[PDB]
């Protein structure tokens, strides 16, 4: 007689895959479903480049470090990269307030601008070229945060600062400033005459007075002085006024921001290389289009839902068994 | 394999076949070869495919997100992301595995189910015109020849023309 | 349809049909028609409206909850939020989907299931009494009226009774 | 010979269904899961009314904003409802304290009763009734918050205030006081005989004391002065002394106050359509069933998981092709 | 059951089974009894245990976590961490259960998969040397015994050997 | 004739399970996938001890409540229980600061030890014998906190108080220190002579001053005074300076502090059950395999899923129906 036979097909492959009842099966196709490749590298966000500083924390941007740098004059970025445990942060020892808040605001930014708010030379009453540092060492001289003044006394005398800033721009404005406290009442007396002393700052929404707090501090880079820190949106049409009698930092520059969305801060060793992702990981991009990835937890993007597992291959074909 | 097909009557399939998936094994008075089905083999291409897919295409709900950001003195809300995410973490990392064991075992089912499927198309074109061997093969009960076998392919094998050659040479093989 | 019914053999379902899912199609001496199998389609109804309920019924787990409150010195916080909801939403959104793509192939095989399940039981209840033509149809070695089918729908079809009309009337075809 | 043929169903049904497998597979019956459908109005919850503030943000309400009313007289709440920018907050430009906090205490409430804590004319030697700027309009009539009062020297003196009340109902009782930031020296003593000044508040459980913080700051519906609020539940048995030296904001009235449960802060610019649900949506009520619905995220009740598609459609019938 | 195993053919199993999951049941002219098929019976408990545990062993992530830890005046946070363990006991809650329910169909449908399998086989073994009863069971056309039924379990039953037995048996009940 | 039939399992099983198309049905063999056993006692996780503190509060604790005990000298543990209400807190009435965020991260400790920071005999031109209250009552003789010293005016005189303790150990330190808020002038003065008085600490992080609030209060345990407490720790090489004028609580004991890693607070009436688990509950451990529980959500360790449901039963065997 004649025959036909039904058969089904087999080839030399060898990609097993597991099955609800049944493990280690062959078979003849098969999809990988998890992705597990990244490139190493820090991209940008659609286009749109990170903030990378490099040996500082935003602190030690945002206030002039000496060894920070202004250079990064970089109008616009997606995210912020700073490293685990940046060497850059407040030369001179102290506390920034709302620090974390603040990051988490500057994270994303459209726009980003500085502007000489109260230039160092307006000061003709005050001293203001002297309030420096070994703490901030800049190339061998001592030095200080550049965006920020420390004010000192003139002649013998510390009049009362009333001043006051109208921001006559359209984008919202980031101000800074801060108090000195002193180690002790000598101290006091020597930068400032008075004994007695306050900071105030009103705004349409601001109503702060500070008040130094004099005390034995243990030094910190030789300092057992402290400097605290302070910041504020001011809206388009306000006005920010001081008042000080005197152990106030103030402001030279601050930034014209305008804000259109979040993201975080990544901490990551990497550097830039020029490229772009949809998905960002603090061990390098992802070109994702797998719904699950593996590689890192932390990521910035539109990525992959992060898995525990290294295999999820999905059957293509059908039982290739020798 | 659950239809009776890979597991059962059709022990091992034919490596022989490069042109699909599913086909058939002639041995007629011309030679023999094989040559694969092609609207059950592009049905299932398309299925399968498809089944990928849409495993990929229903989450296209994912949008943009985030890394890490609370001080030592906000501990317990560093604690409380944790949990999400580590929550999150455990909801996906089952559901994924779960899916693709489930999906796995019916797409090997898929096939056995197809198999059968061409096995009894074949069967009941050509009732007691052929023998059933149980190999998942069949026997002619008559001659046939290649252009003989287009028709089987096809679905145009004619059963009342060799009916009679079969029914006398049925009686034949009996006692 | 993977059980060799709606896309094998039976092409086509019959609109003549408004009695049930499932059932039966007679052309006898009398006239013809089509009367709806009970106990099959009563049984799928039964599964069919138990799977949307269940599907439906276990979820009541759901509660009291809300929407959103931070002000804009808690901007970390509301973006933890976000992500919360924005990571339910994913889950949810992804499940659902899956689910039902998922659950409509098990449903259109199950029916696929159910109409091969009566066709074999109508298959074995009359071994060579009856003819196989392919079309999912069955012709009788002898005659058969009304009253005739009643049995066969019952299951109480006797063989042993048109076995010997069949057996000559078998014969009569052969050569 | 004769014949019987075993088909399905079929009808003039065009509605598509799709599959693992499949995409739009025509189907004789099928059953939509996602619930799509609101009513447009905001309803009771499980029988219970919600608060609705019409232009009154809670602060405006809590506080007798003139343009507000008291016309609150719902004795009992499940939920509240503010606009996305309701025009009526604070007059009188100031801050509240642990505001959000409290609007997540009141947003749902068992009992709610407003009572007279300290009667405006039991200031036999404080000025009661001059309190009043034009910062918060009533009827053209300059004015001020209904339910605080805004103490001024009588004569030229403002004796030290000692004043307490026990809280001698079964309620928990919610009280509420201010100080004013006056702009400068003069405008202290213009209000207040005294320079140096405080308000504190004790209970069982607070223990605070305020001191008036005067600085420049711009103007704010004509004012550069600010007032700042404070509140707290006190307790059935136990009572709440004030004494101050003036720049005190007294109470005038306190809430009884029963909670049992807790809500949320509703933005909806709908209104009130007599109506009940077990969920509501700021576009609108649902009338739940089905397990998912598409509305809007932020709901409030027992509501159907929320999910981004549009179809969620199950198969019931067959397969209904022509 | 879906394969016409359990609600169909084989009405009932037998509970005078021990030896395994599936069997047969013979009734020669030696006596009668049943012993389990095994390699069938082996594969179920295997897939069955397999399915139990990967449903246990594919969560095998989670790990650290804990309970609850804001005061008074972090109500709102509170609120948060609610609503998002609160979410997740919808999730779990809504998943296992549809997970059981779904997989508990299936774990159905494979042992009436399977019986039909084995029904098949034996089917397949003996085409025209047996009687399909119907009832699961199968006639033989001519006489055995026990160390006949080795063979037949064994999948070594030889057809041209007893088939002019059943030929001229055939014949004989034929008119 | 002779016959051969196919047939399947059957046994006197009743466990019914259900299906997505089928309720009840009877079948041969089945699981429960769900853990509804737990042991109704506290044990360690992965062989370590919780820290079960019986009827004291975690401030009860630190502090030296004179009714709890320093017995608590165990020096590691995995996790903290707390009663709901427990009896012991702050005997003399009074406030912690941040004390959730300090009970958190006291949750699980690596290494604990107790140290004398500034001995309460030290105090030679103070008295620190004195401050001593009814609140606090210890065998009938009233009494205050062992672990921190309640100084009082020697003679008719309090001198400043300036005074530091240098951090020589490598662990870090959690240093504790309070404010008196007395009632009155007049208690100020019989307290200590100054009437205006401060404290000041100093870290290289710390930067405060308190100063003591006088105002009329409801008596608490009889006290209308109030004590509030603050901390901090004191890293390995730094050093904390105090210095006040006073109202002081000074310190007396500090402790000496490992933290490898986190965990919480449970809730529970239950006792010590010499045991281990890797996972624990308010009701009991678990010895845990299944992948889900119904038992109680706050849980701590390495649990099950907690889900909402008393049957998970998954089928092993076939349709057993007689
Ligand atoms: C910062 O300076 C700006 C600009 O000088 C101040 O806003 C300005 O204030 C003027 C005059 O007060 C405003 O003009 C006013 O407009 C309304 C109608 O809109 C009119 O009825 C008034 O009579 C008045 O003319 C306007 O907002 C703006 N001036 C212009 C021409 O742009 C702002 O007040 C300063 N910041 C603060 C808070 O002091
Ligand atoms: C807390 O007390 C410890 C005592 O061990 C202090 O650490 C010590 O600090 C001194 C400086 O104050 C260090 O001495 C220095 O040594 C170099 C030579 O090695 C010498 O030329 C300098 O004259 C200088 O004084 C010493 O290294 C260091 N010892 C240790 C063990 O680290 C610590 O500074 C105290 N905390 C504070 C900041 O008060
Ligand atoms: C507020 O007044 C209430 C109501 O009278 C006081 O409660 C009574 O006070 C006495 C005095 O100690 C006690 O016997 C009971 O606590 C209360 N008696 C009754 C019959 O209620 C309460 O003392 C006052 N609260 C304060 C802070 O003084
Ligand atoms: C199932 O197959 C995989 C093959 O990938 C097995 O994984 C083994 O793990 C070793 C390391 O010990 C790898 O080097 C090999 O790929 C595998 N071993 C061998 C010899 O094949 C897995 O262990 C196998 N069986 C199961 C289910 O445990
Ligand atoms: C099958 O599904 C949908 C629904 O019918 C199709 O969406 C259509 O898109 C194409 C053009 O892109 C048109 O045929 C129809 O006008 C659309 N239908 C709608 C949404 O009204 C879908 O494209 C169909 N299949 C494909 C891939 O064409
Ligand atoms: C399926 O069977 C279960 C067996 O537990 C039924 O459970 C009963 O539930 C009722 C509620 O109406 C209780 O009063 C009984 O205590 C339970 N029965 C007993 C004694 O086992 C369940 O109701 C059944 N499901 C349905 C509704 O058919």
């Amino acid at each position: 007689g004649d025959q036909i036979c039904i058969g089904y097909h087999a080839n030399n492959s060898t990609e097993q895959v597991d099955t609800i009842m049944e493990k280690n099966v062959t078979v003849t196709h098969a999809q990988d479903i998890l992705e597990k490749k990244h490139n190493g590298k820090l991209c940008d966000l659609d286009g749109v480049k990170p903030l990378i500083l490099r040996d500082c924390s935003v602190a030690g941007w945002l206030l002039g470090n000496p060894m920070c740098d202004e250079f990064i004059n970089v109008p616009e970025w997606s995210y912020i990269v700073e490293k685990a445990n940046p060497v850059n942060d407040l030369c001179y020892p102290g506390d920034f307030n709302d620090y974390e808040e603040l990051k988490h605001l500057l994270s994303r930014i459209n726009h980003f601008e500085k502007i000489q708010i109260i230039p160092k030379s307006s000061w003709s009453s005050h001293e203001a070229s002297l309030g420096v540092s070994s703490a901030c060492p800049y190339q061998g001289k001592s030095s200080f945060f550049r965006n920020v003044v420390w004010l000192i006394k003139k002649n013998s005398t510390y009049p009362t600062i009333k001043r006051s800033y109208n921001n006559t721009n359209q984008e919202d404005l980031l101000v800074l400033w801060g108090i000195h406290h002193p180690n002790d009442a000598a101290e006091q007396t020597k930068l400032y005459q008075n004994p007695t002393t306050y900071i105030s700052v009103g705004t349409s929404t601001l109503n702060q007075r500070l008040v130094p707090r004099i005390a034995t501090r243990s030094k910190v880079n030789g300092q057992s002085g402290r400097m605290e820190f302070f910041w504020t949106i001011l809206k388009p049409n306000d006005a920010i006024n001081f008042e000080s009698n005197g152990n106030f930092i103030a402001p030279e520059y601050a930034y014209k921001i305008v804000k259109k969305g979040d993201s975080t801060i990544m901490k990551s060793e990497l550097e830039y290389g020029n490229c772009n992702t949809k998905c960002q990981t603090p061990m390098g991009a992802i070109n994702s289009s797998m719904p699950f990835h593996n590689i890192h937890p932390l990521t910035i993007g539109e990525c992959p839902k992060y898995v525990k597992s290294n295999r999820l291959v999905l059957a293509t074909g059908l039982r290739n068994s020798p | 394999g659950l239809f009776g097909a890979i597991a059962g009557f059709i022990e091992g399939g034919w490596q022989g076949m490069v042109d699909g998936w599913y086909g058939y094994h002639h041995s007629n008075e011309q030679g023999s070869g094989y040559a694969a089905d092609k609207e059950s083999t592009q049905k299932a291409i398309d299925g399968v495919t498809n089944k990928v897919n849409s495993i990929i295409d229903k989450m296209n709900t994912q949008f943009e997100a985030v890394g890490r950001e609370f001080n030592n003195l906000e501990r317990r809300i560093e604690n409380l992301n944790k949990k999400m995410e580590d929550g999150f973490l455990d909801v996906w990392t089952y559901n994924a595995e779960l899916l693709v064991l489930m999906e796995n075992e019916r797409t090997l089912d898929f096939h056995d189910s197809n198999v059968k499927n061409l096995y009894d198309k074949v069967r009941l074109q050509l009732r007691d015109n052929a023998k059933e061997l149980g190999n998942g093969c069949f026997e002619f009960y008559h001659k046939c020849d290649n252009e003989c076998m287009e028709s089987v392919r096809n679905g145009t094998y004619d059963y009342p023309q060799y009916s009679e050659e079969a029914r006398l040479k049925r009686e034949e093989i009996s006692s």
